[PDB]
RNA sequence: UUGGCACCUCGAUGUCGGCUCGUCGCAUCCUGGGGCUGUAGUCGGUCCCAAGGGUUGGGCUGUUCGCCCAUUAAAGCGGCAC
RNA sequence: GAUAAACGCUGAAAGCAUCUAAGCGUGAAGCCCCCCUCAAGAUGAGAUUUCCCAUUUCUUCGGAAAGUAAGAUCCCUGAAA
C-alpha cells in the first residue's frame, strides 16, 4: 500500500492510445518527505507520517521546527499519517515521489469537499419541493418533523445547516499518467475539494 | 444529637483484589457493591463514601449459570430510531469481560452522584495482572 | 472393551491417549466418569445413577471402543458415483469430482484421512478417527446427494435411495 | 416438513423424538416429517 | 374492521383525501436460505428461517377503496391522534 | 467470523435406532466485522512527536499577584471559508 499528498491543480482531459477521451484531475505532489514512523511498540499502531508542501519559517513555530528537524527537512504545510503501509519502505527524511504509483494503479482519493455554507433540505438532502402552484404555500420546506405520539422529533430529522467541507473518499480512481519531473499524477475523473485543495492519494483498500 | 457521622477522608479506604474465577456474575457483583459502598464498616455513613477500592482479576473466568452465556442479552439504544444493539453475556464475557462486570456492578450501586463516584473505585481485568501494585492491594475472600 | 496387539491405551487425569500402528488419538472425557486400565481389557465406571451419567457411561465406552478399533484395523467409508459423465479423479492430495456442475469440485483430506479412488465411478475414505472419516465422506456425498427420479449422484455403497416416477 | 402443534405418528414407521427441546417425528416416508 | 361502554378533553384535543417527511411491526410482496410436493426439466404449490435493502408511472372518481392501461424483481399488509 | 431454518457426522440415554444428552461439522440479502463519516465533555477527558522552562515581589502558614517563555489573540489585507 503506497500513499502521497498532493494539491488539486484542476481538471482537463487526455486522449487514450485507444482514441477514447477521458476527464482527469491533475494532482501536483512535490515536496512529500517522511517525517515520523509510528510503531506498535511506541504508538500502538503502524503508520508513516508524511509532510507535504514547504512553508516559510515565519509561518512555522518552534514546536513544528523541532519535529521536522528530526527528518532534516523544512517546516511542512500539511502532515498526514498513512496506515496499512510497509514501514520497511520509508526512511525518515526520504522524499516520496509520484512514481510510487504507475499508470493503471487503482487509488482512493481523500479530501475535504467544497464549502457550500448554510443550505436547505432541497440542496443539502435532495428532498422534494412542495407544489409551486395550485394554492401551495409549501415550496422548499423540510416536511413533517414526525408523528404526534412521541411528543418530540426523532434524532435524524434532516434539516437545513452547513453543507460541504466534510472529508470524502472517492474509491477506485485509475492513475492515467505519472510525470516525475513535474511531480504530477493524472487521475481519471474528479476528486473532492476546490482548486489548491489537499488530496491524499493512497492504494485502493479494495 | 450524638450519632457519629464519617467526614470525607476520615475513614481509611483500603485496596482489595478479588479473583472472579468461577463465581456467579451476580454473587461476585452483590458482594463487591457492598465493599464499594462501605456497608461492611461500622463508620458507614450514607452520604459520605467510606468504602474500599476493588480490583477484580480473571473476569474472563466469571461464572454464568444455566443458558445465560447464550440467552442473557445486554441491550444498548443509541437514541436514533431503531438504534437498539444487543450482545449476549457469553460474547461479552469472551471479548469485553471488564464491560460485563462493570454493567453487573453499576446496576447494584446507588443511582446518584455518589453511586457514580463509587463506580470509579472499581477496576476490572479479564486476566490475572493489574498495574495497581503501588496501591499495595490486599487479597479479599467472598 | 478388549485391547488388541500394538495398542498402548494410557490415561492422564481425565484425557485418554491411544497410540497404535495405523495412527494416534487424544480424546478428553468427563472427569466423574472414571475408566480402569488393564494389560488386555478396559472397563468404564459409572459412579452415580442420574440421566447424565447413564448416558455419558455408554458414550465414554462407545468412543473409547471406536478409538481403539480406530488405531487397530481402521475405518473405510465407500461412495459410488451414479449418472452419465460422473467421474472422480485423484491428482496429488486433491479428490477432483466431475458431477455435472459447470466447475469441478475438489477435496483435500485432513490430517489422518486418505481418499484412494480404484475406479472413476467409486471413491473410498480410509482413516483411524471414525468421525473424521464420517464427516469427509458426508462432505463428499453433500456435493451431489442421490436424487429420487433416476438415482443419479454420490451415494454410500449400501445406501437405500427412495425412487419416484 | 410439517410444522404444527399436533405432531403424532402417521404410520407404524414414524418415530417420535426430541431435538433441542422440540418434539418431532422422523420417518422413512419424508411426508411424515413433523416438528412441533 | 363493524360494534358495545361513556372513563379524559365542550373557559375548543381541527375532522376525510392528497402533498412533504418519514419511522416502526412482521402475519414477507421482491430479493437471500431451506423442508415437503400429486417436485422429470422449465414453471409452480405449500410450509419454515429471514425486516438488510427494495417495493412504478398513468386513466376515472374529492375520494379512501376499486376497476382499468402500461410496466416491474416486486408493485406487501399493518401501527404511529385512521 | 459466529448463527437462523435446515442438513449432517460421531454418539449414548434406550445391546437397536436416533443430528444431541457429552462432542464435531456444514449452513442466509439477516447478526458481528470488513467499506465510508463523526468521535477523548470516552469528566473513563487516552496516545505519540516537538517546543518552553523552573523568574520576581509577597504569604508565619497554606497560597496569593505580576512581569514573562513557548505559544496564542486583538487589530488589519482577504477567500478556497
Ligand atoms: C369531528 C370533530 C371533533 C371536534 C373537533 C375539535 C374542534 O372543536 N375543532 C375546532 C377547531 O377550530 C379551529 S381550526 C379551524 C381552531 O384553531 C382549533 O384549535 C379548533 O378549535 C373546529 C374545527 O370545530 N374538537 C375539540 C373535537
Ligand atoms: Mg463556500
Ligand atoms: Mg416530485
Ligand atoms: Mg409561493
Ligand atoms: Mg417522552
Ligand atoms: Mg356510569
Ligand atoms: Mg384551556
Ligand atoms: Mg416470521
Ligand atoms: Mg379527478
Ligand atoms: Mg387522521
Ligand atoms: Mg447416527
Ligand atoms: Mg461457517
Ligand atoms: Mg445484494
Ligand atoms: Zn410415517
Amino acid at each position: 500500500t503506497k500513499g502521497i499528498l498532493g494539491r488539486k491543480v484542476g481538471m482537463t482531459q487526455v486522449f487514450t492510445e485507444n482514441g477514447e477521451l477521458i476527464p482527469v484531475t491533475v494532482i501536483e505532489a512535490a515536496q512529500n518527505v517522511v517525517l515520523q514512523k509510528k510503531t506498535v511498540e511506541t504508538d500502538g499502531y503502524e503508520a508513516v507520517q508524511i509532510g507535504f508542501e514547504d512553508k516559510r519559517a515565519i509561518l512555522s513555530n518552534k514546536p513544528e521546527q523541532g519535529h521536522v528537524a528530526k527528518a532534516n527537512t523544512t517546516p511542512k504545510r500539511f502532515i498526514r499519517e498513512f496506515r496499512d503501509v510497509n514501514l520497511d519502505e520509508y526512511e525518515i527524511g526520504a522524499e516520496v515521489k509520484v512514481d510510487v504509483f504507475a499508470e493503471g494503479d487503482i487509488i482512493d482519493a481523500t479530501g475535504v469537499s467544497k464549502g457550500k455554507g448554510f443550505q436547505g433540505v432541497i440542496k443539502r438532502h435532495g428532498q422534494s419541493r412542495g407544489p409551486m402552484a395550485h394554492g401551495s404555500r409549501y415550496h422548499r420546506r423540510p416536511g413533517s418533523m414526525g408523528p404526534v405520539a412521541p411528543n418530540r422529533v426523532f434524532k435524524n430529522k434532516l434539516l437545513p445547516g452547513r453543507m460541504g467541507g466534510e472529508q470524502i473518499t472517492i474509491q477506485n480512481l485509475e492513475i492515467v499518467k505519472v510525470d516525475v519531473e513535474k511531480n504530477v499524477l493524472l487521475v481519471k475523473g474528479n476528486v473532492p475539494g476546490a482548486k489548491k485543495a489537499l488530496v491524499q492519494i493512497k492504494t485502493a483498500t479494495k | 444529637r450524638t450519632t457519629y457521622m464519617a467526614k470525607p477522608g476520615e475513614v481509611e479506604r483500603k485496596w482489595y483484589v478479588i479473583d472472579a474465577t468461577g463465581v456467579s456474575l451476580g454473587r461476585l457483583s452483590s458482594e463487591v457493591a457492598s465493599i464499594l459502598r462501605g456497608k461492611n464498616k461500622p463508620q458507614f455513613t450514607p452520604h459520605i463514601d467510606t468504602g474500599d477500592f476493588v480490583i477484580i482479576i480473571n473476569a474472563g473466568k466469571i461464572g454464568l449459570t444455566g443458558k445465560k452465556a447464550t440467552d442473557k442479552i445486554y441491550y444498548r439504544h443509541s437514541q436514533y430510531p431503531g438504534g437498539l444493539k444487543s450482545r449476549t453475556a457469553g460474547e461479552m464475557r469472551t471479548n469485553n469481560p471488564e464491560k460485563l462486570l462493570e454493567l453487573s456492578i453499576k446496576g447494584m450501586l446507588p443511582k446518584n452522584s455518589l453511586g457514580r463516584q463509587l463506580f470509579k473505585k472499581l477496576h476490572v481485568y479479564g486476566g490475572s495482572e493489574h498495574e495497581h501494585a503501588a496501591q499495595q492491594p490486599e487479597v479479599y475472600e467472598l | 472393551i478388549v485391547i488388541p496387539a500394538g495398542v498402548t491405551v494410557t490415561l492422564n487425569g481425565s484425557t485418554a491417549t491411544v497410540k497404535g500402528p495405523k495412527g494416534e488419538l487424544v480424546k478428553e472425557f468427563n472427569p466423574e466418569i472414571t475408566i480402569k486400565i488393564e494389560g488386555n481389557e478396559i472397563n468404564v465406571s459409572r459412579p452415580t445413577d442420574n440421566k447424565n451419567h447413564r448416558a455419558l457411561h455408554g458414550t465414554t465406552r462407545a468412543i473409547l471402543n471406536n478409538m481403539v478399533v480406530g488405531v487397530s484395523e481402521g475405518y473405510e467409508k465407500k461412495l459410488e458415483l451414479i449418472g452419465v459423465g460422473y467421474r472422480a479423479q485423484k491428482q496429488g492430495d486433491k479428490l477432483v469430482l466431475n458431477v455435472g456442475y459447470s466447475h469441478p469440485v475438489e477435496f483435500v483430506a485432513p490430517k489422518g484421512v486418505d481418499i484412494e479412488v480404484p475406479a472413476n465411478t467409486q471413491v473410498i475414505v480410509k482413516g483411524y478417527n471414525k468421525e473424521h472419516v464420517g464427516e469427509l465422506a458426508a462432505n463428499i456425498r453433500a456435493v451431489r446427494p442421490p436424487e429420487p427420479y433416476k438415482g443419479k449422484g454420490i451415494r454410500y455403497e449400501g445406501e437405500h435411495v427412495r425412487r419416484k416416477e | 416438513m410439517k410444522v404444527r402443534p399436533s405432531v403424532k405418528p402417521m404410520c407404524e414407521k414414524c418415530k417420535v423424538i426430541r431435538r433441542k427441546g422440540k418434539v418431532m417425528v422422523i420417518c422413512e416416508n419424508p411426508k411424515h416429517k413433523q416438528k412441533q
